[PDB]
RNA sequence: UUACAGGCAUUUAAUUCGAAGCAUAGCGAGCUAACGUUUAGCAGGUUUGCAUAAAUUAAAUAUAUUAAAAAAGCAAGACCGCAAAGGUUUCUGUAGCAAUAGAA
RNA sequence: AAUCGUACCGCAAACCAACACAGGUUAGUUAUUGUAAAGGCUGUAUAAAACCAGGAUAAAGGAACUCGGCAAAAUAGGUUAUGUUUUCGUACAAAACCACAACAAAAGUAGUGACUGUUUACCAAAAACACAAGACUCUGCUAACACUUAUAGUGGAAGUAUAGUGUCUGAUACCUGCCCAAAGGCAAAGCAAACGGCAGCUGUAACUCUAACGGCUCUAAGGUAGCAAAAUUCCAUGGCAUUUAAAUGAUGUCCCGCAUGAAUGGUAUAACAACUUCUUAACUGUCUCUAUUCUGGAUUAGGCGAACUUUAAAUGCUUGUGCAGAUGCAGGCUAGCUAACAAGGGACGAAGAGACCCUAUGCAGCUUUAGGGCAGGUUAUUAUUCAAUAAACUACCUUUUUUCUGGGACGGACGCUCUUAUUAAAGAAACAAGAGUGAGCAAUG
RNA sequence: GCCUAAAAUAGCUUAAUGCGUUGGAGUAAGGGUUAAAUCUGUAAAAACCUUGCAGAAAGCCUUAAAGUAAAAGCAGCUAUUCAUGCCCAUAAAAC
RNA sequence: AAAUACAUAGCUUAGCGGCUAAAGCACUGGUUUCAUAAGCCAGCUAUCAACAGUUCGAGUCUGUUUGUAUUUA
RNA sequence: AAUG
């Protein structure tokens, strides 16, 4: 079967799994979000808008 | 064993042997419970619960019953298996109903206790009780079946079911349909009870019990004819060891049975004990299944050691 | 299964419900609102009109 | 003997590039496998085992009964089949329309 | 009565596939007897090559094609008196009769699985798995067992031996024989529907043949019934019969069968099967043997505009030669120039540092009565009011498993002496040849 | 009114026997044959006194069957259901 | 062709360095019986595939030529 | 104590 469609977008589904509440309800996760200060992301988590 | 003279006589009664008109019902044996006055419709609203299905998984969310899920949805009935309560206030059995969670049958009894309103719960329905029937428990009561009694008051020779270990916790040992346990002596303090399969036993004399056997005698006559008919009770299909490969199971190999019969986990499963040789509880067993005497089980790799 | 709640625990636990009441006015019109002690969110329960103040309803 | 320049040797990533792999920590079940809760879908036909009513409708009208698709139901891992889900055989295509498709 | 959504695309040129991608994408509604309301959409310029693709028609023959009726064609549908087989519900044959326009596709024989189902996303859909059912064994409830650091907690199950866990057989019918010695495992000193096994030699009946019947050796026991040229047979295309003008085929039958055999089941079995095998009817461009023609591409013209590949090139044949098959070296020949359309002999043609084989300071996974360990459970011993030690069983961790060799494997060999050929100095190799030895003696000093 | 080796149904009794049965005491055999052996024991059997559990069968009465239960068959005790048989007293004008 | 075993009175079967021999069936003679079988008693087979070696002495230990199984190509 |  044709293959390459494995991204089968939910925006409940990416805000539940990757968004910064997530992120900061482990210390794993934390850990992950100082990584990125420290490297100097600008965008810090799929989740962020202004 | 089922035999195919057996459903082309149709003899007993309370059956329903379906005509060999497809493939999955040629095997087909049932129960008919309009034929035999068995309710079959929802449970009482004040004493049932919804509940969802576990598939034999944990609170770490893994398998650890196999063989489990995807079946009909899953409704629970509370049944009061010790009528402490209720000691004096005579019951009147409404309905016998079925339950798909066990083998036996159930009954509503209504009771009316002085001054107060009527009172509903659920029984393990004893062998030869129909609706209109009355029941009794606690002191004071006949020796007749569907009357709960404590074990000073029960004859020797008088069959018995839903027995209690402890005192006041609940009946737990005779449950399955169609089971009962005798009474064979009565000591100081406790007395010598035979259980449905076979083992001797000691139980106090203030455990309480039920006249009578379980409520259904047809249930070693039942065949499914299909696949699908036990699918949706909530059982799947098992695959056999030596069909597997050497990573999943120690029969995996292309040869079958390269070694003795064991479990999944390496354990010979064709005759080895798995009870605790230093259980506490051996000092109230005298007999195990098939005769074995309890001195000879706890004491056997002991003097082998020696 | 360890964990089954029964009917009769769900009615005793209903009637062991405390609550935390606040009069509020409406277009005129005054109404009752109360909050669950388990919980952060009000909501408005009735008006005056169907209400005796001082009682246990 | 001490210092300096050179050749050779020893040790430290030690002439340059290249594995399959081993160990520790984190990120993945929006694909797929099994399962849970809630929700929805499957034209039109055919064969078969059962099912009678607040008082089924007529005649008998006692007695004995009789006739009627008189049933807005259940059952089948049932059959021919539009959707739908598949992928049996053939041919086409082969950096292709497509890193697995098209027609029958 | 506040707050957030309201444009546009949404079977698609706007979403998931790197693309304006022949693929993927949920629900709700609408016209239509043999038809079909509303609404929506739209292709550079020609034609009288070969060849390719998808269709149509075809004289006479009708499987002669081919590994194989692959593909294509075909009255395909309904009702039947009678007969056969059944697990009694089914299933099959059948002269004939009945059809407005549309829709249309067999039966029998053998082998294997009962059946409907499930499976290697991307070369295997099956005889493999599952299945209803049979048997064996474990488990007295704080059950056995599984997850977990477990002292927790949870599943089993809120079930209770007519119940639950594990294992092997696999509907149904008729059946299911002997062995627990040795080496293990388990157990109540016993257990085979636990893991496994189930012989050989020799004499004998009127003529012959054969052996009904005897003798001997050994073992825990010596394969019973059934079936049998098999999905199992080396001699082999075994012998006989049916089938054809012709039979390594199919069916039936004969049978100690290299190496069949009874729950890793034996023998049968109605129905069922996009399974494998053979046959009958009919049908046909499969074929004798092809021909014509329609649609699209190729081919001609304008516009737009890729890819594999490339040491350098001005790049003939033939025999000889050579790292042993020459466009390029030697002899014999070859003289208008550049391309288009078409075919595919050669350029040891292009694509992917051969998968086969052998060689490594190799790697990985799996197995076990190869070595070592104890770190979970069970078991044994001891001690305090969830502990310590271990030549056991299960689980787990870690380590080892030469070289030579007319390729490797299989076989053989590896120390040390004497002798044979390569002459009469010494030395000199092959998995060349012919013989010894891993001691003896208290005297044989 | 009574009786029944008649049938069906339901309760009850135990002489003997068996044992992977309890405690006491005790020590080499037990069992079997024409004659032997296999087998069961000395790691404590059989025999003796006691404990527990279990199935089947019914000594004397007891004899034919003389009941004949239709034939097949039938006797441990008690009761129910039902069918016979005995005494005593009755009954039928048409079958 | 490689590799592991074996060739013993008429037939099964001891023996594997001190002489060249054990046991059972068969064969022969006697006894029992009206006679034949069974049963009893006494006897008999130089008892050692073939050739060349080792050793005082070999069926016995080492090689070759034959025959028979078993495994491999 | 099998047979004729
Ligand atoms: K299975
Ligand atoms: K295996
Ligand atoms: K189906
Ligand atoms: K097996
Ligand atoms: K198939
Ligand atoms: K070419
Ligand atoms: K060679
Ligand atoms: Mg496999
Ligand atoms: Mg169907
Ligand atoms: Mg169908
Ligand atoms: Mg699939
Ligand atoms: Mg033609
Ligand atoms: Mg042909
Ligand atoms: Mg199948
Ligand atoms: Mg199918
Ligand atoms: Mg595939
Ligand atoms: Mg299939
Ligand atoms: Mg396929
Ligand atoms: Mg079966
Ligand atoms: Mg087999
Ligand atoms: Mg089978
Ligand atoms: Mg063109
Ligand atoms: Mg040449
Ligand atoms: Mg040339
Ligand atoms: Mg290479
Ligand atoms: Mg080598
Ligand atoms: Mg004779």
């Amino acid at each position: 079967m044709k293959r390459g469609m494995t991204y089968q977008p939910s925006r409940k589904k990416r805000i539940n799994k990757h968004g910064m509440e997530k992120r900061l309800g482990t210390e794993d996760g934390r850990l992950t979000i100082l990584r990125r200060l420290e490297k100097g992301r600008w965008r810090l988590t799929v989740d962020m808008f202004r | 064993k089922y035999t195919y003279k057996f459903k082309q006589a149709r003899a007993v009664p309370g059956l329903v042997y379906w005509k060999p008109r497809t493939p999955g019902l040629r095997h087909k044996i049932s129960i008919d419970y309009d034929f035999l006055g068995v309710y079959t419709g929802a449970p009482h609203k004040d004493l049932s619960a919804a509940v969802p299905k576990l598939s034999g998984r944990n609170n770490h969310g893994r398998i650890t019953a196999r063989h489990r899920g995807g079946g009909m949805k899953k409704v629970l009935r509370q049944v009061d298996y010790s009528r402490e309560k209720v000691d004096g206030i005579p019951g009147v059995v409404e309905r016998v109903e079925k339950d798909p969670n066990r083998s036996g049958f159930l009954a509503l009894v209504k009771y009316q206790p002085e001054g107060q309103l009527p009172i509903f719960k659920y029984h393990l329905a004893p062998a030869e009780i129909k609706a209109g029937d009355v029941l009794l428990s606690g002191d004071g009561a006949p020796v007749q079946a569907g009357s709960t009694l404590p074990l000073r008051s029960i004859p020797l020779g008088t069959p018995i079911h839903n027995l209690e270990l402890t005192p006041g916790k609940g009946g737990q040992l005779a449950r399955a349909a169609n089971v009962s346990a005798v009474i064979q002596s009565k000591q100081l303090e406790n007395a010598i009870v035979k259980l449905p399969s076979g083992e001797i036993r000691l139980i106090n004399l203030d455990c309480r019990a039920t006249v009578g056997r379980v409520s259904n005698h047809l249930q070693r006559m039942i065949n499914y004819g299909k696949a699908g008919e036990r699918r949706k009770l909530g059982w799947r299909p098992s695959v056999r060891g030596i069909a597997k490969n050497p990573n999943d199971h120690p029969h995996g190999g292309r040869t079958n049975g390269g070694r003795p019969s064991c479990t999944p986990w390496g354990v010979y499963c064709k005759g080895q004990r798995t009870r605790r040789r230093n259980n506490y509880t051996n000092k109230f067993i005298i007999t195990r299944k098939g005769g074995q005497p309890i001195r000879k089980f706890a004491e056997a790799k002991k003097l082998k050691a020696r | 299964r360890k964990n089954i709640v029964w009917p009769e625990q769900l009615e005793e636990q209903k009637r062991n419900k405390q609550y935390e009441y606040q009069w509020v006015i409406s277009n005129g019109k005054k109404f009752i609102a109360r909050r669950e002690s388990t919980s952060t969110k009000w909501e408005i329960w009735k008006s005056i009109e169907k209400v005796t103040p001082g009682q246990k309803p």
